[PDB]
């Protein structure tokens, strides 16, 4: 029995054009715990990205939360890439600003 | 208020890889404070939160016995438990556990609680009585025979009246400032058109701790799940939490419809309108 | 502190 991840992208802080941030990919809801998670930027995989200790809920799904220090720019696109034994190809959810 | 001390563990096992992969992590309600993984070079429990730091060497040296101690259980575990259910060598499987304790605001002893799931289904759970254990199928059926008969229980309540509640005592004065606080939820609405005829009103939640929180949709005073939306309640990555309620309605009719916000900082819950 | 004892399943 797996469990496909539930994935929210979004910034710790609400986004200003220029003025540092973070972040956030949020993966949660799955099953089993090997998972692969990464950010991107326009397309390319951000270098340095931490993530949270692995935990999980009261349902026994885990949940994980990756991050980043960015500052958005109003033409750069951010996303987040998620690999999981229960996608047949990994999932890629765009930041939008205003979620 | 009153607060809890959570430990969770995730064994995974890796056949042809190795040892399997351990990872615990404890908690203070929402607040994670240590960690430990065996894949990691340290091979030591590890701080997590500021306010654990100032703990001793001699601090340091327990826990980690401890819970390279219960690793070994869990390992020894995975075997059984495939052979319970009669299953493959070659398969990954895990062993996830969860004990904690719950005190009131004078610290006294509320109740305490332990559950063990295998590849994520629920597998044993100690009772709310703390003397009995509830198993979910044929196979935990033969650990609760076990546990009963070896009266586990009575070491397990031991912790979680004692240990558990005096650790937590402590971690709630030495971490305080972190621990001991509510921040309310800072709330605003937005409103949008999806067309000429309806538009999102979208209720934020934004800056809170703990995670624990409610939003709700009302109209004309009256209950509304028809036609909304809420996102899983989620981590800003600073210690504060983030949620948001959304709701599509006809243009022209946004008065009707009010958002409520019910969170512990906020000394009456909110009514949003737009 | 976490729990210094366990037992198998």
């Amino acid at each position: 029995i797996q469990r496909t991840p539930k994935i929210q992208v979004y910034s710790r802080h609400p986004a200003e054009n220029g003025k540092s941030n973070f972040l956030n990919c949020y993966v949660s809801g799955f099953h089993p715990s090997d998972i692969e998670v990464d950010l991107l930027k326009n397309g390319e995989r951000i270098e340095k990205v931490e993530h949270s200790d692995l935990s999980f809920s009261k349902d026994w799904s885990f949940y994980l939360l990756y991050y980043t220090e960015f500052t958005p720019t109003e033409k750069d696109e951010y996303a987040c890439r998620v690999n999981h034994v229960t996608l047949s190809q990994p999932k890629i959810v765009k930041w939008d600003r205003d979620m | 208020g009153s607060h809890s001390m959570r430990y969770f563990s995730t064994s995974v096992s890796r056949p042809g890889s190795g040892e399997p992969r351990f990872i615990a992590v404890g908690y203070v309600d929402d607040t994670q404070f240590v960690r430990f993984d065996s894949d990691a070079a340290s091979q030591r429990m590890e701080p997590r939160a500021p306010w654990i730091e100032q703990e001793r060497p001699e601090y340091w040296d327990q826990e980690t016995r401890n819970v390279k101690a219960q690793s070994q259980t869990d390992r020894v575990d995975l075997g059984t438990l495939r052979g319970y259910y009669n299953q493959s060598e070659a398969g990954s499987h895990t062993i996830q556990i969860m004990y904690g304790c719950d005190v009131g605001s004078d610290g006294r002893f509320l109740r305490g609680y332990e559950q063990h799931a295998y590849d994520g289904k629920d597998y044993i759970a100690l009772n709310e009585d703390l003397r009995s254990w509830t198993a979910a199928d044929m196979a935990a059926q033969i650990t609760q025979r076990k546990w009963e008969a070896a009266r586990w229980a009575e070491q397990l309540r031991a912790y979680l009246e004692g240990t558990c509640v005096e650790w937590l005592r402590r971690y709630l004065e030495n971490g305080k400032e972190t621990l001991q606080r509510t921040d309310p939820p800072k709330t605003h609405m937005t409103h949008h058109p999806i067309s000429d005829h309806e538009a999102t009103l979208r209720c934020w939640a934004l800056g809170f701790y703990p995670a624990e929180i409610t939003l709700t949709w009302q109209r004309d005073g009256e209950d509304q799940t028809q036609d909304t939306e809420l996102v899983e309640t989620r981590p800003a990555g600073d210690g504060t939490f983030q949620k948001w309620a959304a709701v599509v309605v006809p243009s022209g009719e946004e008065q009707r419809y009010t958002c409520h916000v019910q969170h512990e900082g906020l000394p009456k819950p909110l009514t949003l309108r737009w | 502190a976490i729990f210094q004892s366990s037992m198998t399943k």
